[PDB]
């Protein structure tokens, strides 16, 4: 049921530095107390990171292209932020791919679907505004998992592509800042591979709706980059990624 | 020492001759849980079937797919493939598994090929020239026998022209055999197309109802989403045996470990990216890769114009996994380590020094 | 159609060069052993060429 928004403020995307943030761990192997350097497609170090705002009358709703890999990170509370879109098209063309987080479980359906202009959820002040998508056609995978859910608990998201093998990366970061990036450090751990192996090549993020006229949230949430470089990772006497370096920031970190 | 020095005469001194290497006493070959089945019970045992024009396509995938039962069945009349091997079937990995059913008489079961020209493969079901999977078969007497009539499972007799593979028709048209203007109504030369089998109790072998299931593989540049089991063995600890942790195969000693992995990480590697811990699949623990007793051998001598006494040195190997000494520089085999101290005849390493006196250390 | 000429389509272990198998016994292609007699998932190791 596509339902469109004719209550919509204009005003420009802010911007902010993406800081020490973004680590994620190359592959499985444990390291103790040994600096590995990695070849692999990272977050670059104080990059210009996009970023979005929702408040109540904003509402930021891009269809982003998924270059090599991207970053995802939100600094969230109340849930507003329940699911992805991934899909070239997403519409009855070509194969998407759905995420959706709500009372009973995680939805991960590899599905050709037709996607509204406006998809979201809704939250009227519990959910029982289940408009995504209007139409259902076609089904090949579909998988099943456990929820993955001033600002407390900051989610970043690491995505990437490689032979279709979609790497979903994650970590539970604690803050304390209503609206920026913490001063940190966090390495970001894996949570499961999805070997789907078909074209990819932008994305989209589904928002939760309020309703107190639709209401809208104090959502703030970010969308980085991944490029390909070198990173000096230093592992603790644990095993765990506790500092890294850019050799490509500045002629002192190379 | 005379093999490796080319020579029938050896001077007094030590000399490399060869390298001991703890062979390994077993294969140890193991994996994760095998769980998550194929739900092969509602596909090919279920209660209803279908006509042989309007097949069941049920799509297999994202399951491990276990042949030996299926393979090993005895209520499957006759097992047949053209291009796999049917014992090779745990062996192989797919992108998906193409299952699909229906009802053929005795006689019919030989058109189920490729090429094949019958009445029932140009008309209900058409394979391609190259195909792939094994066809299972069996008699249904026992329950598709039926002395009202088993006229349900039904079967596209005529049409228009040839099928192409893999083509599923569920049209219900008026067949023109002949130049009589026809616009879907019956008549001298217009009749239906679908017809019923002709299952009774009377009919003996040749007569009998073959419930038949096939299986189709596709192999595109799709990740290998369905494969085949896989086989855990026994764990061994503190033995130098061969290991296969998850395809990581190698010769080493595995002990219990105290190193803390993280709980996603299945392999540990050091300073020089050896792996020298691995987190076991089936029940995690993890387990500490130490190399197998290795090391140089070399073999002390006098000059064989004086005798032809040896000893033996195991260079860097504790004495346990090899007159019997235990030096720094290894284990020594065949000298007698004395408490005396003379000049230093032939050198050992580690201040130990050998001479012949038989051979003293 | 000449079928004088046979070949060895299923054969339990692989052949080292230059060696040849004359032994035409049977083939326990299944679970359940042949016992030394022709029936189900047992057939002749030599097919005739059509
Ligand atoms: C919501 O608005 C969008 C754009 O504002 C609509 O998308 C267009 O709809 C018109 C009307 O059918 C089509 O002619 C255009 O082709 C659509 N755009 C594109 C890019 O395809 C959308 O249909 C609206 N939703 C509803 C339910 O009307
Ligand atoms: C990021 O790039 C945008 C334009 O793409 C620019 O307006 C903004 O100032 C940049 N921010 C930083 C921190 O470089
Ligand atoms: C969550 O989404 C699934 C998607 O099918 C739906 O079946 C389920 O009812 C939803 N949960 C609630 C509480 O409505
Ligand atoms: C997708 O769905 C359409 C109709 O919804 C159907 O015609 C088409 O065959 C389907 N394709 C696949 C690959 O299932
Ligand atoms: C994937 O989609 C992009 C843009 O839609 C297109 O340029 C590209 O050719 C597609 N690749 C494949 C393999 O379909
Ligand atoms: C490492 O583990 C020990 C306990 O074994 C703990 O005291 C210490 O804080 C840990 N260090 C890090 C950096 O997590
Ligand atoms: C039918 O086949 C499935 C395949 O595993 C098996 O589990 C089931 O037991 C079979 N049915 C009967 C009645 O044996
Ligand atoms: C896997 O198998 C082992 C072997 O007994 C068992 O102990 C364990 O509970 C099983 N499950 C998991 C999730 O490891």
């Amino acid at each position: 049921q596509c339902v469109n928004f004719t209550n919509r403020t204009q005003l420009p995307s802010a911007y902010t530095n993406s800081f020490t943030r973004g680590v994620y761990y190359p592959d499985k192997v444990f390291r103790s107390s040994v600096l590995h350097s990695t070849q692999d497609l990272f977050l670059p170090f104080f990059s210009n990171v996009t970023w979005f705002h929702a408040i109540h009358k904003r509402f930021d709703n891009p269809v982003l292209p998924f270059n090599d890999g991207v970053y995802f990170a939100s600094t969230e509370k109340s849930n507003i932020i329940r699911g992805w879109i991934f899909g070239t098209t997403l519409d009855s063309k070509t194969q998407s791919l759905l995420i959706v987080n709500n009372a009973t479980n995680v939805v991960i359906k590899v599905c050709e679907f037709q996607f509204c202009n406006y998809p979201f959820l809704g939250v009227y002040y519990m959910e029982s505004e289940f408009r995504v998508y209007s139409s259902a056609n076609n089904c090949t995978f579909e998988y099943v998992s456990q929820p993955f859910l001033n600002f407390k608990n900051l989610s970043e998201f690491v995505f990437k592509n490689i032979d279709g093998y979609f790497k979903i990366y994650s970590k539970h970061t604690p803050i304390n800042l209503v609206r920026d990036l913490p001063q940190g450090f966090s390495a970001l751990e894996p949570l499961v591979d999805l070997p789907i192996g078909i074209n990819i090549t932008r994305f989209q993020t589904l928002l939760a709706l309020h309703r107190s006229g639709w209401t809208a949230g104090a959502a703030a949430y970010y969308v980085g980059y991944l490029q390909p470089r070198t990173f000096l990772l230093k592992y603790n006497e644990n095993g765990t990624i506790t500092d890294a370096v850019d050799c490509a920031l500045d002629p002192l970190s190379e | 020492t005379k093999c490796t020095l080319k020579s029938f005469t050896v001077e007094k001194g030590i000399y490399q001759t060869s390298n001991f290497r703890v062979q390994p006493t077993e294969s140890i070959v193991r994996f994760p849980n095998i769980t998550n089945l194929c739900p092969f019970g509602e596909v090919f045992n279920a209660t209803r079937f279908a006509s042989v024009y309007a097949w069941n396509r049920k799509r297999i995938s994202n399951c491990v797919a276990d042949y030996s039962v299926l393979y090993n069945s005895a209520s499957f009349s006759t097992f047949k493939c053209y291009g796999v091997s049917p014992t090779k079937l745990n062996d192989l990995c797919f992108t998906n598994v193409y299952a699909d059913s229906f009802v053929i008489r005795g006689d019919e079961v030989r058109q189920i090929a490729p090429g094949q020209t019958g009445t029932i493969a140009d008309y209900n079901y058409k394979l391609p020239d190259d195909f792939t999977g094994c066809v299972i078969a069996w008699n249904s007497n026992n329950l598709d026998s039926k002395v009202g009539g088993n006229y349900n499972y039904l079967y596209r007799l005529f049409r228009k022209s040839n099928l192409k593979p893999f083509e599923r028709d569920i049209s219900t048209e008026i067949y023109q055999a002949g130049s009589t203007p026809c616009n879907g109504v019956k008549g001298f030369n217009c009749y239906f197309p679908l017809q019923s089998y002709g299952f009774q109790p009377t009919y003996g072998v040749g007569y009998q109802p073959y419930r038949v299931v096939v299986l189709s593989f596709e192999l595109l540049h799709a990740p290998a989403t369905v494969c085949g089991p896989k086989k855990s063995t026994n764990l061994v600890k503190n033995k130098c045996v061969n290991f296969n942790f998850n395809g990581l195969t190698g010769t080493g000693v595995l002990t219990e470990s105290n190193k803390k992995f993280l709980p996603f990480q299945q392999f540990g590697r050091d300073i020089a990216d050896t792996t020298d811990a691995v987190r076991d699949p089936q029940t995690l623990e993890i387990l500490d890769i130490t190399p197998c007793s290795f090391g140089g051998v070399s073999v002390i001598t006098p000059g064989t114009n004086t005798s032809n006494q040896v000893a033996v040195l195991y260079q860097g190997v504790n004495c346990t996994e090899v007159n019997v000494f235990q030096t720094r520089a290894g284990c020594l085999i065949g000298a007698e380590y004395v408490n005396n101290s003379y000049e230093c005849d032939i050198p050992i390493g580690a201040g130990i020094c050998a001479s012949y006196q038989s051979i003293i250390a």
